[PDB]
């Protein structure tokens, strides 16, 4: 039994507690006497399990809370698209898209920054940028910024509707604890409403707008000769015109004989040979697929007719002889605290963002989207990073939760309590997985550098001396090359033009050829998953020892997040799951850092370049200088480095100045990452001294930072330095030599 | 009880009707406060005042034009007159800071301190520099035919009138703004327009009003 | 409304507009006298 | 109250742990002006078609009722003596009055004939019930006389306005598939109930 519930003017609309600062908290509503103060004010404004314990409270407030963050998306897209339409060169790219480059960002006639209006064509100044709304909007099928500017408007609107939204579901009609509790009706909703009805009315739009304004701008027919989309709509002559099928209506796709529309619901594979996008009669077919297997999904739990299955009931019916009481009590878990949820949705969310960045480089949808090299790897290497960043996140919440509200008397023998059991082995095995992938990977590097400066290339490791290589690749390489002949007997094509075959250009520019692999990306494949599973390591720790220890037997009662125990025993400094996460978060870094390395110097090495055959951009110095690091070093970094260090006089001196910008603060933050609060409290009171005796000691009492908060400071100081300069240098270089 | 601007809804805290005009209008809450909220009274009464006068020379000189007296239309009157006579820009302006200033830094401080500029601090002067109200400093001067000691059913009357008119004014003075700035033209010329065919001269069809 | 206005009274917000301010000044002033050096 | 069925198969009058828009006085207040509009609708989009069909009217007018200029891109007419705008104007201003009173009656009943309306407030004191306040007016022939006949009333009120909406509907289907006039399908499904048909239509 499902229905509706909610409750009346729970909170009022007030400015009172506007002017009681940390209201929230009854400890800090008492108000301020030192500086720290201020720092846990902020930290712990949105720290709602801490801030009371209602469930429902803290479930109204995460709801209203979710309708800020998508009115501030609203905001900004609002804003993306209304900078596009009125000072971009978006209609000069359109006539031309291959010599015009995207330029909306424009600077002003000041004491000296107007030289970064960079001529991208077009008879326009500015700044070019990377994000692709020009091929993405040309995909679509925009060509008047009248459709720009009345999409803004829109999309401003709907931030304030969100807004309000927030507003009127936290202050006047909030919902009640069931009814967040509803699940099955939820997944129901979700994956039959959302998703299913988002394809198909996706399938339609393609349908009707953008498949056909799209094949006349390829036909190459003038871009505003090209008629409206309502036009296109109503006159059925038209469509017919262009499709034959479209003269029958819908009569015969009711007739159940759907080959007939096979005109523009095609199978072709492979890509659009005038545009480097795929064919948008396949995506299409394709979102049409997706539409009818998530609405057929929508219908699968039971709400409040018999038909239908039980999560619960399915849960506890899977239960093993190796596992005791199985799955018992996880719809309970699930059913009750958000940190699970949290914890779960990041840690996929992160790993699809990575799948997204990587099927994106691999088939490239949109038109002239392959042209821009430096669309491409921005694109790709911001993705990951996201990717990154919410994985880290999802483990972090994970061990939050367990500390906080794991209960153990519920789950007496369940599979969570015999993991935690033989944690011990757990942990000592991917230790040793981990040192011994290390050792190996590792080792081969120093020993191919050590061969090389000794005088004996001939014992080194690559293509020519002992060779590595990833036959596995290559072999699925070939299959899926060789794939349509009987796999896919109704494919055209392979689905990437990476399993093998030809290789289309345009605009003298290359779209996409075969990849070679070599020794080098084995031994580049092979550092990947070592780093990968040691940072696992690390959080897989942090969660295991979240509630004790064999060293601190009572780490639960502690809280998440505290500096240590006391130098007792021997030094406890870092122990807790927070700092846990702190480490994590380092290693991430680390690991993405090299991984958009190697995409970046395949890529400008081995696939792109202009076809005259092609001349790859550094002609190919990769699968040589990639197997030691002296070359890695000098042959790619310190090479590639040349336009953004003489980036200056031009629109690019910005990127230099960043650089270094960067630079410094990066090596800012290692003051943080390296002192101690007590001395700085020491020369802290010294201060005081100097104010105090002019009479000019604040009433606010000076606190050095808690230790903590040093740690913190530190290390976002740090990653922002190291992720700034690669990003400065990036750009820089790519729209420099592409 | 008061005929309210909306009609349903009850009026807010501190509007209570003490004063002129008291439809209960201030859905912004900008008068809780007392000291505001006298404050924005005399602002409000200055206004009238002013819209009253410009609308009153606007409407005036607009007439003289139509007629064949030659008077300029008002947006040009300014530099067609500075350029016909033998006037100068600074010493005009610097002359009209001069006073205004004087008298309007007076009325300042009379505001701050309710009573001490009739305190002979003047040439000789006192019982006509001492205001009577917030904003209604009727002396022998200021009310001179002498109303204000007169009467004060007829006075409150006259308050209401004097608050009225002085929105209608201001709401009229904008008006005359928009409908030059739009039709580029003379606003007595748009009147005789509208008058020439209503269902055609409007804004309806003056194609930027409405921007369809 | 006296509780909103003490909001504004609030730290954080009264730093930002007398920074505004300050930025503001200066940039009218580079722009109106531009690239100054001397006296 | 009139009308029901014991149907609703999907259960939102439930009055318990109500709120917001969701509460059976609002929603079958909503129900009850969409039937009135309903039938006023129908009626309207049929008249001319027929009316014009019997020749009683100038076929300068009797144009199909989707292009009366509601769409121009459907079709435009002229000769209105004032333009679609200024007109759209005055019908702006008219129902912003006539709904925005209704919905203060609804919200502060009783509270709309207070303030001085040109002695046009005893009229809208009407009952304490929305969609119904009588009143010399609104019940301008006292009717309801047996108050058995009342609830019959309002029995027929709610099913002929149901039966409005749907033929509205009807209306709307049959002008965008078969793009002809309403009327125009009646008189071809008259002339071959079997070869005029949404079957034919296919
Ligand atoms: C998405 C966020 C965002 C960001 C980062 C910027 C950034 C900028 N905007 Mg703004 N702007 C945005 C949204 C945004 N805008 C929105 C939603 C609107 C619609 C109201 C505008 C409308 C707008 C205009 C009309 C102008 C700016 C301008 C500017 C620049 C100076 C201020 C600066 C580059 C100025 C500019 O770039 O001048 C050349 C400028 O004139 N913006
Ligand atoms: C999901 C969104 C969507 C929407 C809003 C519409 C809307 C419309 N379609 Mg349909 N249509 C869609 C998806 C959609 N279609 C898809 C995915 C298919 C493939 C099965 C078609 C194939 C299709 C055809 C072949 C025709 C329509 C036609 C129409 C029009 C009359 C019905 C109408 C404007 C008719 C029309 O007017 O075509 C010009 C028509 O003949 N549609
Ligand atoms: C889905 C987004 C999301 C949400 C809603 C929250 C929510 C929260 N985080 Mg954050 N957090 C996230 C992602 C998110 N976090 C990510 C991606 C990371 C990795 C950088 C972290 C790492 C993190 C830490 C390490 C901490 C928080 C903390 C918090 C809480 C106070 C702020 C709050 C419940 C703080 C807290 O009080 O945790 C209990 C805290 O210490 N978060
Ligand atoms: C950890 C990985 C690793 C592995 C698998 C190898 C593999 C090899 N090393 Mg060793 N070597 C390494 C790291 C590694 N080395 C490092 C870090 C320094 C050296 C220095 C080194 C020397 C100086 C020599 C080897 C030699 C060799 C070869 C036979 C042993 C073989 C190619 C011997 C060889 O056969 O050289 C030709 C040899 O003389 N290595
Ligand atoms: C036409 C409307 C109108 C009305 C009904 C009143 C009514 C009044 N005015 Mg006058 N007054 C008006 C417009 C009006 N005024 C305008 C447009 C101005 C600007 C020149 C003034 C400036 C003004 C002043 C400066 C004073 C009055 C005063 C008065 C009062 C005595 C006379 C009386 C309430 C006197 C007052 O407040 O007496 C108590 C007073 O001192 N009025
Ligand atoms: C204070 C009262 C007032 C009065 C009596 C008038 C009178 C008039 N206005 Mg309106 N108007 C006013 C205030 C007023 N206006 C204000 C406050 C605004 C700002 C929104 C405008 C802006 C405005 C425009 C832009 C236009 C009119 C126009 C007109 C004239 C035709 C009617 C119409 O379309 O409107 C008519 C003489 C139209 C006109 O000139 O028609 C000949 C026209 O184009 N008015
Ligand atoms: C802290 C040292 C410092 C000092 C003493 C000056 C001094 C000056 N700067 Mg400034 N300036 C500085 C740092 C400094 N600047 C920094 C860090 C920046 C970047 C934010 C700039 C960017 C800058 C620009 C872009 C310009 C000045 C200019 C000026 C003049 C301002 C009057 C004067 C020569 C203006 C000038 O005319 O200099 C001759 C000028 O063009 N400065
Ligand atoms: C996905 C977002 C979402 C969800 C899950 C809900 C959920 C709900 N809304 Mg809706 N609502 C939303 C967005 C959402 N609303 C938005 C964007 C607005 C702003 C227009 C509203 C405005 C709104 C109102 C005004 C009302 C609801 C009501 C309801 C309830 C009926 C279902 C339920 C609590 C009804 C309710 O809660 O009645 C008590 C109700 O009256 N909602
Ligand atoms: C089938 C048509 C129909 C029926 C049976 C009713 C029935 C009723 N209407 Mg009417 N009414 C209708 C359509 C209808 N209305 C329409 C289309 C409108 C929109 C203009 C209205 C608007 C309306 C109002 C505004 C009021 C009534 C009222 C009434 C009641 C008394 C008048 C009467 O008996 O009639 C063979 C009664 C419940 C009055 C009422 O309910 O008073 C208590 C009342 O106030 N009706
Ligand atoms: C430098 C350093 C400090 C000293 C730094 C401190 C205390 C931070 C100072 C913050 C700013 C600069 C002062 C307060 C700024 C406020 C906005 C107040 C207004 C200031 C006006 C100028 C606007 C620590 O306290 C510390 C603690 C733990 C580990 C490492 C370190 C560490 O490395
Ligand atoms: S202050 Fe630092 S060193 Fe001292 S006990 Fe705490 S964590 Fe250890």
């Amino acid at each position: 039994k499902v229905k509706i519930a909610v409750d009346r003017n729970p909170v009022e609309t007030s400015f009172e507690k506007w002017a009681k600062p940390g209201h929230f908290s009854r400890t800090l509503s008492k108000g301020p006497n030192t500086t720290t103060w201020i720092w846990n004010l902020h930290a712990d404004a949105h720290d709602f399990d801490s801030h009371t314990s209602d469930l429902e409270e803290i479930s109204r407030k995460v709801f209203s809370a979710h309708f800020g963050q998508l009115g501030i998306i609203f905001i900004w897209l609002s804003g993306m698209y209304f900078h596009g339409a009125r000072f971009s060169n978006y209609e000069a790219w359109l006539s031309d898209p291959t010599h015009i480059k995207p330029s909306a960002q424009v600077v002003w006639p000041i004491v000296g920054q107007e030289i970064l209006n960079g001529d991208v064509g077009g008879g326009f100044q500015g700044i070019q940028i990377t994000s692709g709304f020009f091929q993405l909007w040309r995909a679509s099928g925009i060509t008047s910024e009248l459709q720009l500017y009345t999409t803004a408007i829109g999309g401003l609107v709907m931030a304030a509707a969100m807004f309000f939204a927030g507003w009127f579901h936290y202050h006047k009609a909030a919902p009640k604890l069931e009814w967040f509790q509803n699940v099955e009706s939820m997944l129901n909703h979700h994956l039959g409403g959302l998703l299913g009805l988002g394809s198909l009315a996706w399938a339609g739009h393609q349908i009707h707008v953008s498949l056909p304004v799209n094949k006349l701008l390829d036909a190459g027919v003038d871009p505003k000769e090209i008629p409206l989309p309502h036009d296109l709509l109503l006159n059925r002559a038209i469509m017919a015109d262009l499709y034959p099928s479209f003269a029958k209506g819908i009569a015969p796709f009711f007739t159940l004989n759907w080959s007939e529309y096979s005109d523009f619901l095609t199978f072709k594979g492979g890509l659009n040979p005038v545009t480097g996008g795929l064919w948008l009669s396949d995506t299409a077919h394709h979102h049409v697929a997706i539409a009818v297997l998530f609405l057929v999904a929508g219908h699968m739990y039971r709400t409040n007719w018999g038909i239908g299955h039980s999560m619960k009931e399915i849960l506890e019916a899977h239960r093993g002889p190796f596992t005791g009481e199985g799955h018992v009590g996880l719809y309970e878990i699930l059913t009750t605290s958000w940190h699970a949820q949290l914890a779960i949705n990041l840690a996929l969310f992160g790993s699809l963002s990575i799948i997204v960045a990587h099927h994106m480089y691999a088939m490239p949808p949109y038109p002239y989207l392959a042209t821009d090299y430096g669309t491409q790897l921005s694109l790709f290497t911001h993705h990951t990073w996201i990717g990154g960043f919410c994985i880290v996140g999802a483990g972090a919440h994970a061990a939050i939760f367990m500390v906080r509200d794991y209960d153990p008397t519920n789950n007496y023998n369940n599979l969570l309590d015999r993991v935690i059991r033989h944690r011990d082995a757990i942990i000592s095995h991917l230790n040793w997985v981990c040192i011994f992938l290390g050792f190996h990977s590792f080792g081969l590097y120093i020993h191919n550098d050590t061969m090389s400066a000794l005088g004996r290339p001939q014992d080194m490791f690559s293509d020519t001396a002992i060779q590595l290589q990833p036959v596995f690749a290559q072999w699925i390489q070939n299959t899926h090359f060789l794939a349509p002949q009987l796999t896919a007997p109704n494919a055209l094509a392979a689905t990437s033009l990476t399993w093998g075959g030809d290789l289309v250009a345009v605009g003298g520019k290359v779209a996409m050829m075969p990849i070679s692999l070599g020794t080098s990306d084995f031994m580049v494949h092979h550092i990947h998953a070592f780093t990968i599973h040691v940072t696992v390591l690390i959080l897989l720790k942090g969660v295991l020892f979240a509630r004790s220890s064999r060293l601190i037997p009572d780490k639960a009662n502690l809280g998440f997040r505290f500096p240590c125990d006391g130098p007792g025993r021997g030094g406890t400094c870092q122990v807790s799951a927070w700092d846990h996460v702190f480490l994590g978060l380092f290693w991430m870094y680390n690991s993405l850092s090299i991984v958009i390395f190697h995409f970046s110097w395949k890529m400008q090495s081995d696939v792109w370049g202009t076809v005259t055959g092609v001349s790859h951009i550094t002609g190919g110095n990769f699968a040589q200088s990639a197997n030691t690091i002296n070359g890695w070093l000098r042959d790619f970094l310190w090479a590639q480095s040349s336009q953004v260090i003489q980036s200056y006089g031009s629109a690019l001196s910005a990127y230099g100045l960043i650089f270094l910008g960067a630079h410094f603060v990066w090596a800012f933050s290692l003051m943080f990452l390296f002192s101690g609060r007590g001395y700085w409290q020491e020369l802290i009171e010294s201060i005081v001294w100097a104010h105090n005796k002019l009479k000019v000691a604040p009433a606010i009492q000076p606190r050095a930072l808690s230790i903590t908060q040093g740690r913190a400071v530190g290390v976002a100081h740090y990653l922002l330095g190291g992720i700034a300069t690669t990003w400065s240098f990036f750009l820089a270089r790519i729209i420099s030599v592409g | 009880v008061r005929p309210v601007w909306f009609p349903g809804n009850p009026p807010p805290a501190h509007l209570d009707g003490s004063l002129a005009g008291d439809y209960g209008f201030d859905p912004l809450f900008l008068g809780q406060e007392p000291q505001t909220l006298k404050w924005y009274v005399q602002a409000e009464l200055v206004h009238g005042r002013f819209a009253m006068l410009g609308a009153a020379g606007i409407i005036l000189t607009s007439i003289g034009a139509k007629v064949g007296l030659g008077f300029p239309e008002w947006y040009d009157a300014g530099k067609v007159v500075v350029e016909k006579n033998n006037i100068d820009f600074p010493t005009l302006m610097v002359i009209q800071f001069y006073l205004m200033g004087w008298a309007e830094t007076k009325r300042w401080y009379d505001f701050k301190n309710p009573g001490s500029q009739a305190d002979g601090s003047f040439l000789g002067f006192t019982e006509e520099f001492k205001g009577l109200e917030n904003g209604y400093p009727g002396g022998r001067f200021f009310d001179p035919m002498g109303l204000s000691r007169g009467d004060a059913a007829k006075y409150q009357e006259y308050k209401q009138k004097e608050v009225k008119n002085g929105r209608l004014a201001m709401i009229a003075c904008l008006g005359f703004a928009a409908q030059y700035a739009a039709t580029g033209k003379g606003p007595l010329d748009n009147l005789a327009d509208h008058l020439a065919d209503p269902n055609h001269v409007n804004f309806a069809t003056n194609g930027v009003s409405i921007p369809i | 409304m006296k509780d909103f206005t003490t909001y504004l009274s609030t730290a954080p917000v009264i730093a930002t507009i007398w920074f505004t301010f300050t930025a503001g000044l200066l940039i009218e002033i580079n722009r109106y006298f531009p690239d100054p050096l001397v006296f | 109250l009139p009308g029901d069925f014991g149907f609703d198969p999907l259960g939102l009058l439930d009055p318990v742990n109500s709120g917001g828009f969701i509460e059976p006085k609002w929603l079958q207040y909503s129900e009850v002006i969409h039937a009135r509009w309903a039938m006023l609708g129908a009626a309207g989009c049929i008249a001319p078609e027929v009316l014009g069909a019997a020749g009683l009217i100038p076929d300068a007018t009797n144009i199909k009722w989707f292009e009366s200029g509601v769409i121009p891109p459907a079709g435009s007419y002229n000769g209105y003596w004032a333009d679609p705008y200024t007109i759209f104007f005055v019908e702006i201003v008219a129902m912003q009055f006539a709904e925005l009173r209704r919905l203060q009656d609804f919200r502060y009943p009783g509270s709309m004939g207070q303030q001085y309306f040109l002695g046009l407030e005893a009229i809208f004191k009407g009952s304490g019930d929305a969609a119904y306040p009588g009143g010399p007016f609104f019940n301008l022939f006292n009717l309801g006389k047996t108050e058995a006949a009342m609830k019959e009333l309002k029995l027929k009120e709610i099913k002929n306005g149901r039966l409005a909406m749907l033929a509205m509907l009807g209306y709307g289907a049959q002008a965008v598939m078969t793009g002809k006039g309403p009327f125009q399908n009646l008189v071809e499904h008259l002339a071959d109930p079997v070869n005029n048909n949404i079957l034919t239509n296919f």
